[PDB]
């Protein structure tokens, strides 16, 4: 008809109503699956630093929230086998070259590092991209170290008089990563009991 | 013949190569051939469905509010597509990110919806949408392949994790033991490749005209 | 303000001259100086016209007229 | 066909201009080559020869006369890129830089006089982005014939092929050192008191690019070019004055965080960019106010990205940005005509 | 006053020292002269004589058809043999309407109409006396002097400027004409100062003519308001628009005449011609030309009758000592390539340079490198590179925006171009295209108006006749 | 502060060179400078208004009612309506003004930038002031890039580009080199 | 539900507003487009007998003359429209291309760089 303005309003309203009904049906169909996919992605990210055998309970169910004096507030995820803490997984951030670096640590119940992975970074590709575990084994250096067998003199790059290698032509990013790891270990040492066990 | 539109839309009137449309997804999601193929497939679906809907609803659209009506008919569909590929193709959805949602404003989609779907039956509109989507997918695959070869050497990488293990046969390697030129992946490498492709298209068109003469 | 034209096929001449209002074709031609351009002009023998109409030497002319001398 | 005037000329030529620019660059290039040794010579020769060959090939493809190869517009680009590179760089760095400049930056736009961007700086930016490791490895000064620099065949192995430079032959320069030590919570004064000498940095006794090191022979060449009327003093004067003024103000405000004046001037390719690279005629304004604006913008951008940026030096980026801005400057700052006001209306008298 | 400084300009090799040594020579009467009927600007004069008539030296062969024109006088006594086509001093080589006079050789003057006490009559009388003398402004612009003087009278003139700053290379006609006839030029300047009621005359000579300056200062030292000025040695200095700025300090407004700033400019030869016409009644019959170049045996200055073939001038100066690579009618910066040596000498001919190969630069055009040496050399403050870019792309409308309107074709562009580009050639082509479009539009407007008027008058005549016939039959 | 935020939006995070948003009209109209300026002003105003309206719609209607997935639709629909009004209101009120903003307004009804900016701003959780500033900064970056590119292409139109590259391809290559030039501002803010 | 009603209200508001605005007050590719030899007559000396047909059929005042054996001739105002070609019974009009003369001479474009 395309005449009086009533047709325009009625047509737009009908279109919006039908589209909204379809969209809400699709959402009620797929929101649970989307949430499941996101949870599975989180578990897959966690599984790269925490082996299956160490933990029995669901790590993403008993999240702590601890306030320290330096880092602020943390997100310590425990890994209890039988009512006993065996590993704590948390995240650290520290300024790199192109911005803050956000990484994950998986310190066991005795202080031994079970694996460190870098989550978010904006370092220069081809010069400081070796922090990623998919390109280099450098990030796999921290795998047996602790605050016991490594005093507060080797927790630095070789440029600053430590024991950790630095990338050829890039030292700031390894400095930041090692500082984050050391701060995480010291933070675990400070908060006893709950985090230490 | 209805098949004429499907063949003619591939090269004579290319969405991203002749009409100068759909440049944002052409330049953005094209660092890998797999990303280009996925984006092209999604866009082709959306185009087919939207063309069918618009043509079936052709004699009802008020001429003065044609855009916000048809845009809606697009937008909802696009939304559904998002809520589909975020739920069962999450690996690909994480890669494309924003540009899967940015199909509503895709100039090719609205251009084909308005120009051809408002004066043609359902079958010709569906065929035209399929042809435009196929041409867009081919252009995306070509650009992504060139950029990926220049950047890493490999062609079609991690297709198994993105498009399913059934496509594992597509992971081919060119120039083994190659660190690659980093600039191809970066934004400056997209405009240059697109310009070179346009120049090559012009040259081959002139040569084909000369041969036909 | 009128013009004088010599339709000589060898050399078509056209000149523009300002004359006093109420003048005559004879005085207009004399003032225009076409006689000194071509000494072979006989004003008593050759045909004198205005816009293609044979006229008289002392016939009054209005502004915008075109006196023409031809065979 | 008739010939048109005028039938007089002042015997000028592009060949003479380009060769005089190369002659002005000659002393600094010699000083750089002697200081760094054979690898610098290898890289410089490779860059220049590859630039000439690629220019010849591109001229052949487009059908342009081969005499265009003789005006020196390609040798100059190769020379500037070679003296802009690190000394002990591999051959493929220079070859790729020459290909990316002569090619995309210059010949793809038609040839000399048609490109809108500086070719040498375009290639420098592309190389720095694509290969950051090879473009951030600075070799210490190992003078030619000094019993410590590598021999001839050792230098061949260093440049061609991939022989590692061993240890103790690579150090940090000045700007990057200052930025890193600032990231090491050390104030800007202690870093410069024990890690920078103005007298030796002015002569060119510090690590850096091939010809960038000496800020004195470059000054001599630039002054000679100015006297020969090949370039205009507006761009160099504006760039240097802007950088010096901003650096001095920053030093006077917060002396414990900013270093300015002599340190900023005698470090990086600031003088080379000011005299020889920002003064490219094809990509610089043709007016006087236009050239002043170009120079001021270049200096401001250089200082801003030097201090608060993520790069130790941004001469190339500033030059490229101002090359992008040039056409608006040309079309909005045209010189006043004769008998007309600035708006172009006829004068009234 | 005090000399200002103009903007732009070049210093080409003068080459004036090889010809400005010998005094002004003389020419034997050639057998036949070719006088084009259009030796001026504006409309072409109409012949008054027929074939076979006998004319005397000074008879008015052709008369002006309108206000802006100039007559043509017989240079010598003889018989007219043709009123037809004659070769023209043009680069094209096309012919033009003109008379051919067979020189009798007697060289008998006609009964001239001399004046009496020229400093007694009103300026209009002197202006029309100059009008009936053929004075055409022997400066290059060949604009009739009577029209310029009449336009000068209506405004207020505060200074009469004599353009004695001969600036073209190889040319020395003004130098000798001022060395030898300074008194006549001063008298002509006084006559012009009387015609245009003015304040003072400021005769200007370049500083590379010390002899001319000394002679002029010796000649004009008792008359008061007369002044002699020594302008700098710059090429585009003899131009009226630049000389006015150098002397007064003002600038002539764009699209305006020199009378706006109250200054009139006249050449040093035009002033002498005006003095001759006013004092003695002699029309413009002969002028002074300069024969120079490496291919001429003896460069010199010759008192040439108008209409003399170029070959006679070349033969007079010894002859061509070699092969002339180029023949130019004027200075090398604004000359025109002569087609042949049978071309006559019009009132606007300034020189006949015979340039060899080692005086002509070799040129190999190359793409513009935007060195901006054109902008620093243009006297009018334009941007030649942009004008060339727009003219090469046939965008004349955009070219006019960058200064193609104000260009004077002085040649300073191509003189300082590293990559040798025919900038002046581009500008001439663009101006020719613009003039052709303008002429086509003018013709279209004229023909449309003529059609409108003719149709309207025919229709009204037919309607009146029909009404009269209808009235006649009604009474029948 | 907000000046640093605006400068970072304009230079460091340019909506075209590093965002790939609104490239079709950007490449289609930048052949001439005057249409480029007109479209720049129009798109800046449109992006600011669209950002404000989208923030209001999201934080006052969608989130309180619980429907967030609808946003895309709602967003574009509202924007479309606004544009139409901003066209017709300026096609009878000020006919002279329908030569600098009205003519180019239909080009940006669906631009991918007027929609990309609100969706990006939603993920950052901006407030109303930050949303409006983000829209205005993106519009200013688009305007500046378009004007510079228009100047470059206008100069290239009179150059001796090879016949196999004259036109769009040389524009794409120039845009790539311009993005390379702008890459130096990375990390500054 | 409470959401479909709100969306329908927004839609009807937009539709009514657009309709009222239309009462009171394509494609992207096409929208971008919107934003962005003479001859002269000739009369010989024999083929004209003064039949005055050429002047009779000539909207321009090109032919001048009347009567008989007068040899009417054209002017510069001719445009080659041919209104006099068929007019002449003896076929006197001899339309020809315009010849090159000195006053109609223009400089030639330089060859190339
Ligand atoms: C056209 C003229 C423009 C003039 C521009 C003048 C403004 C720029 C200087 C003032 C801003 C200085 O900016 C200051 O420096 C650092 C880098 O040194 C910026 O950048 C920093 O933060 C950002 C974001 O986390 C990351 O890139 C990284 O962590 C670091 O580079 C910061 O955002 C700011 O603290
Ligand atoms: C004017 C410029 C002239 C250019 C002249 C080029 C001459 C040299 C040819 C290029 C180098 C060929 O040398 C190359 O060496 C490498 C290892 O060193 C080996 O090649 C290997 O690595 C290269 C690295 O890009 C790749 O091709 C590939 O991964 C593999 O083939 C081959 O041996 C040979 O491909
Ligand atoms: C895998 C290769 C893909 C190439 C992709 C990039 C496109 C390059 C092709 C177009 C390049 C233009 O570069 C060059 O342009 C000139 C225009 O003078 C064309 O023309 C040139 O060569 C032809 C012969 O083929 C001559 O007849 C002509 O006189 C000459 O100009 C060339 O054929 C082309 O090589
Ligand atoms: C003009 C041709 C092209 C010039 C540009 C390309 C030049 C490239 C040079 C190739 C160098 C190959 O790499 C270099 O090879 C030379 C032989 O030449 C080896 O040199 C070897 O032979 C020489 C004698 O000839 C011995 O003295 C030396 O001790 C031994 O090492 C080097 O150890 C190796 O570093
Ligand atoms: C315009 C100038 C062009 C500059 C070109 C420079 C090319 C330099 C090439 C050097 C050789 C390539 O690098 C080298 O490759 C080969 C393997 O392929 C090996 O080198 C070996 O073979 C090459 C030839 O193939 C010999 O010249 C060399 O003396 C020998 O050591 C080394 O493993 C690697 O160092
Ligand atoms: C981005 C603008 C410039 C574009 C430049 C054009 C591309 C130039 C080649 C880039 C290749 C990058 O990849 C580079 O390949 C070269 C071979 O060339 C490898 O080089 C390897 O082989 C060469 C010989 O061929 C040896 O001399 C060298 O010691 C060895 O490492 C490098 O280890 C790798 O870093
Ligand atoms: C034609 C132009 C002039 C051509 C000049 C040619 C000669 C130039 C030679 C200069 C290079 C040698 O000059 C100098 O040598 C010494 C070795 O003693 C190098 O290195 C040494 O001196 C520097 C100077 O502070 C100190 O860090 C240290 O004592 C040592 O490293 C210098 O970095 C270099 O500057
Ligand atoms: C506009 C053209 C260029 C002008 C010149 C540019 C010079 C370089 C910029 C200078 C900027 C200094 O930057 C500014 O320094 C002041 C110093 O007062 C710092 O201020 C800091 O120290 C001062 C004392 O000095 C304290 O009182 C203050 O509380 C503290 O914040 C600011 O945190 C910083 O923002
Ligand atoms: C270059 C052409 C333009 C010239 C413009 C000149 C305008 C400014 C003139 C006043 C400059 C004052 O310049 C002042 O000089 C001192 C030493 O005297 C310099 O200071 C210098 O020595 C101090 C220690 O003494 C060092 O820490 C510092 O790094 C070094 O630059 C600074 O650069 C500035 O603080
Ligand atoms: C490029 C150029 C060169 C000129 N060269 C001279 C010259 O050499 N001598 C001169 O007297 N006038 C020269 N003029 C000025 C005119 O030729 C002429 O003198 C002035 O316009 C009026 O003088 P006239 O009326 O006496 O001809 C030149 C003008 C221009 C534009
Ligand atoms: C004074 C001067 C400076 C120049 N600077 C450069 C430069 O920085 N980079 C370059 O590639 N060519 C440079 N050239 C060479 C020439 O300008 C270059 O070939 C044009 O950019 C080619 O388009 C310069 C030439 C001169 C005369
Ligand atoms: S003189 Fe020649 S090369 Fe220099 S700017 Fe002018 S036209 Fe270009
Ligand atoms: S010819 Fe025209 S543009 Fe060139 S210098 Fe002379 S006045 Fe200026
Ligand atoms: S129509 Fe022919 S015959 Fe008659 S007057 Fe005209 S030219 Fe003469
Ligand atoms: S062609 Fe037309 S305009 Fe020309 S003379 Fe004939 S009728 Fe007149
Ligand atoms: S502007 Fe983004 S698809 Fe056209």
């Amino acid at each position: 008809w395309r005449p009086m303005v009533a047709y325009q309003g009625l047509s737009l309203g009908l279109v919006c109503a039908v589209v909204a009904l379809l969209l809400l049906t699709g959402n009620i169909m797929t929101h649970g699956t989307i949430a499941e996919q996101q949870m599975q992605d989180r578990l897959a990210t966690l599984r790269e630093v925490l082996p299956q055998s160490l933990y029995d309970n669901n790590p993403l169910a008993d999240s702590f929230k601890v306030q320290d004096a330096e880092l602020g507030e943390v997100e310590v995820l425990p890994a209890r086998l039988q009512g006993k803490l065996t590993a704590v997984v948390f995240q650290g951030r520290n300024i790199g070259y192109g911005g803050p670096i956000e990484q994950m640590m998986s310190v066991d119940a005795q202080g031994k590092i079970l694996g460190v992975r870098v989550l978010t970074h904006k370092e220069t590709p081809g010069l400081a991209d070796k922090i990623e575990a998919s390109r280099s084994d450098w990030i796999k250096v921290f795998d047996g170290l602790s605050l016991e067998n490594t005093a507060l003199d080797k927790w630095k790059v070789k440029k600053d008089g430590g024991q950790f290698d630095q990338f050829a032509g890039a030292t700031i990013t390894p400095r930041a990563v090692v500082k984050t790891v050391l701060q995480g270990l010291q933070f675990q040492a400070r908060h006893a009991e709950q985090l230490k066990a | 013949v209805p098949w004429q539109y499907f063949t003619s839309a591939l090269w004579q009137y290319n969405v991203a190569l002749v009409q100068m449309l759909a440049l944002c997804p052409t330049l953005a999601v094209t660092t890998t051939a797999t990303n280009g193929l996925g984006m092209g497939l999604a866009t082709t679906l959306v185009l087919v469905m939207t063309n069918a809907l618009i043509s079936s609803m052709r004699h009802t659209i008020s001429p003065e509010v044609r855009n916000p009506v048809m845009i809606g008919v697009i937008a909802g569909v696009v939304t559904l597509t998002d809520m589909a590929m975020n739920a069962w193709m999450h690996e690909l959805y994480k890669v494309l990110g924003l540009f899967i949602a940015l199909i509503v404003t895709n100039c090719a989609v609205l251009g084909r919806a308005e120009s051809f779907c408002l004066r043609n039956p359902v079958i010709p509109s569906i065929l035209d949408g399929a042809g435009m989507g196929a041409g867009f997918t081919a252009v995306l695959v070509v650009i992504g392949g060139i950029r990926e070869i220049l950047g890493s050497g490999t062609l079609f990488s991690q297709a198994s994790s993105l498009l399913g293990s059934h496509f594992k046969w597509m992971e081919i390697t060119v120039i083994p033991d190659f660190q690659g030129i980093l600039l191809a992946i970066l934004p400056p490498g997209a405009f240059i490749v697109l310009g070179f492709l346009l120049a090559a298209k012009r040259v081959i068109d002139r040569k084909r005209a000369e041969r036909r003469q | 303000r009128v013009s004088v034209v010599y339709a000589d096929p060898a050399k078509p001449l056209q000149l523009s001259c300002k004359v006093e209002d109420g003048c005559s074709v004879e005085q207009a031609i004399q003032q225009s100086g076409v006689l000194r351009c071509c000494p072979d002009i006989d004003l008593k023998k050759q045909k004198v016209g205005v816009f293609g109409k044979f006229v008289k030497l002392d016939s009054p002319l209005k502004d915008g007229d075109r006196i023409e001398i031809y065979q | 066909s008739v010939a048109a005037g005028p039938f007089a000329h002042d015997r000028s030529s592009v060949n003479r201009i380009m060769l005089d620019v190369c002659l002005a660059l000659t002393p600094a290039t010699l000083f750089g080559l002697v200081m760094f040794g054979w690898p610098a010579i290898n890289l410089w020769l490779v860059t220049c020869v590859s630039a000439l060959a690629i220019e010849a090939a591109c001229l052949r493809l487009l059908g342009q006369p081969m005499r265009r190869l003789l005006d020196g517009s390609a040798l100059l680009t190769g020379w500037l890129l070679a003296i802009s590179l690190p000394p002990w760089a591999p051959w493929w760095i220079g070859v790729g830089g020459s290909l990316f400049a002569i090619g995309i930056g210059k010949q793809l736009y038609g040839g000399i006089g048609q490109n809108p961007f500086n070719p040498a700086m375009l290639a420098r930016v592309a190389l720095l982005i694509a290969f950051p490791l090879q473009m951030t490895t600075w070799a210490l000064p190992h003078p030619l014939f000094s019993s410590s620099a590598p021999g001839f065949f050792d230098s061949l192995a260093i440049t061609f092929a991939g022989a590692p430079l061993a240890d103790g032959m690579t150090g940090a320069t000045a700007l990057g050192n200052l930025k890193t030590e600032l990231t090491l919570n050390r104030t800007a004064q202690e870093i410069l008191e024990g890690g920078f000498s103005t007298i030796s940095a002015l002569f060119g006794s510090t690590p850096g690019s091939l010809g960038e090191t000496s800020e004195l022979l470059l000054l001599v060449g630039g002054v000679w070019l100015v006297l020969r009327r090949i370039i205009h003093w507006e761009i160099p004067v504006a760039i240097l004055a802007s950088v010096f003024v901003m650096a001095t103000l920053a030093y006077l405000i917060n002396p414990e965080r900013y270093a300015g004046g002599l340190y900023q001037l005698t470090s990086g390719g600031l003088i080379l960019c000011a005299f020889f690279i920002a003064t490219d005629p094809v990509t610089s304004p043709i007016s006087r106010v236009g050239r002043l604006i170009f120079g001021v913008g270049c200096g401001v951008l250089i200082y801003v990205i030097r201090t608060w940026g993520s790069f130790p030096e941004a001469a190339a980026f500033a030059v490229l940005f101002m090359n992008a801005l040039t056409p608006l400057i040309d079309r909005y700052w045209r010189p006043r005509a004769y008998g007309r006001n600035v708006r172009g209306k006829p004068l009234v008298a | 006053f005090n000399l200002s400084s103009i903007r732009g300009g070049v210093h080409p090799a003068a080459h004036k020292d090889l010809s400005a040594a010998l005094p002004i020579g003389s020419l034997p009467l050639p057998p036949r002269l070719y006088l084009p009927l259009r030796q001026h600007a504006g409309a072409e004069a109409l012949p008054m004589v027929a074939v076979g008539d006998k004319v005397l030296k000074g008879q008015l062969l052709a008369f002006p058809p309108t206000e802006v024109s100039a007559p043509v006088h017989a240079p010598t006594s003889g018989r007219i043999v043709a009123i037809g086509p004659v070769p023209a001093p043009h680069p094209s080589g096309l012919t033009t309407t003109g008379i051919v006079l067979e020189s009798d050789g007697e060289d008998r003057w006609i009964d001239l109409d001399v004046s009496t006490d020229p400093f007694a009559e009103d300026p209009l009388v002197l202006a029309d006396r100059v009008a009936k003398a053929g004075i055409v402004g022997l400066g290059g612009a060949i604009f009739p002097a009577a029209v310029k003087l009449k336009q000068g009278t209506r405004h207020e003139i505060k200074t009469v400027l004599v353009n004695g700053s001969e600036c073209e290379p190889y040319l020395t006609c003004d130098d000798r004409i001022m060395r030898e006839r300074a008194e006549a030029i001063v008298d002509g300047a006084r006559l012009i100062q009387h015609i245009l009621r003015a304040y003072s005359v400021v005769i200007a000579i370049e500083d590379n003519k010390p002899e001319a300056l000394a002679a002029m200062r010796a000649a004009a030292e008792h008359f008061g308001a007369i002044e002699v000025m020594a302008v700098p040695a710059l090429y585009p200095m003899g131009s009226a628009k630049q000389l006015i700025q150098a002397v007064t300090g003002r600038e002539v407004p764009a699209g305006g005449r020199s009378t706006d700033v109250g200054v009139l400019v006249h050449n040093a030869g035009t002033v002498y011609a005006i003095q001759q016409a006013l004092r003695f009644g002699r029309p413009l019959i002969s002028r002074v030309v300069t024969v120079s170049g490496a291919c001429v045996k003896t460069p010199q200055n010759l008192d040439v009758l108008i209409g003399t073939p170029v070959q006679a001038l070349i033969d007079a100066c010894g002859g061509l000592s070699g092969d002339p690579q180029q023949l130019l009618l004027g200075g090398p910066m604004m000359g025109a390539v002569l087609p042949s040596t049978e071309v006559p000498v019009i009132k606007g001919a300034t020189g006949l340079l015979a340039l060899a190969r080692h005086e002509l630069p070799n040129k190999d055009p190359a793409p513009c490198i935007r060195c901006a040496s054109c902008v620093d050399a243009c006297p009018m403050g334009l941007t030649p590179l942009d004008m060339a870019l727009y003219a090469r792309a046939d965008d004349y409308d955009g070219a006019s925006e960058y200064g193609l309107r104000d260009c004077i074709l002085c040649g300073c562009c191509s003189y300082v171009c590293p990559s040798h580009i025919p900038l002046v050639h581009y500008f001439q082509y663009a101006k020719g295209q613009q003039d052709e479009r303008r002429s086509a539009a003018r013709k279209s407007d004229y023909i449309k108006r003529q059609t409108e008027v003719r149709a309207a008058r025919l229709a009204e005549e037919e309607a009146a006749k029909a009404a009269a016939k209808a009235a006649k039959e009604a009474a029948k | 502060e907000y000046v640093l935020f605006l400068l970072g939006t304009v230079l460091v995070h340019n909506v075209v060179l590093v965002g790939f948003l609104g490239l079709c009209p950007f490449m289609g109209v930048s052949s001439k400078l005057d249409p480029s300026i007109g479209l720049a002003v129009a798109t800046t105003l449109v992006m600011g208004l669209g950002g404000a309206s989208s923030w209001l719609l999201e934080h006052y209607v969608l989130l309180p009612l619980g429907i967030g997935f609808i946003r895309i639709l709602a967003y574009i629909v509202v924007i479309a309506g606004m544009v139409q009004l901003i066209e017709m209101i300026i096609r009878k009120a000020s006919p002279s003004l329908y030569r600098s903003l009205g003519i180019y307004l239909p080009l940006i009804t669906t631009n991918c930038a007027v929609l990309g900016v609100p969706l990006l701003s939603v993920r950052e959780g901006h407030d109303l002031t930050m949303a409006v500033l983000f829209g205005l900064g993106s519009g200013l970056g688009f305007s500046l890039i378009m004007i510079i590119f228009a100047g470059l292409r206008e100069r290239l139109a009179l150059a001796n580009v090879p016949a196999a590259f004259s036109g769009p391809p040389i524009a794409f290559v120039t845009a790539g080199l311009l993005a390379l030039a702008f890459m130096g501002f990375g990390g500054l803010i | 539900i409470e959401a479909t009603l709100a969306l329908t209200v927004m839609g009807v508001l937009l539709g009514c507003g657009l309709g009222l605005a239309a009462r009171k007050f394509g494609g992207v590719g096409l929208a971008e487009k919107l934003a962005a030899a003479p001859m002269l007559a000739r009369v010989e000396a024999s083929q004209c007998i003064g039949c005055t047909r050429c002047y009779r059929a000539c909207p321009t005042d090109a032919i001048v003359g009347a009567s008989g054996q007068v040899h009417v001739v054209l002017e510069d105002a001719c445009t080659g429209c041919g209104k006099c070609r068929d007019a002449c019974p003896e076929d006197c009009v001899l339309l020809i291309p315009q010849e090159q003369t000195l006053d109609t001479w223009r400089w030639d474009k330089p060859a190339a760089a």
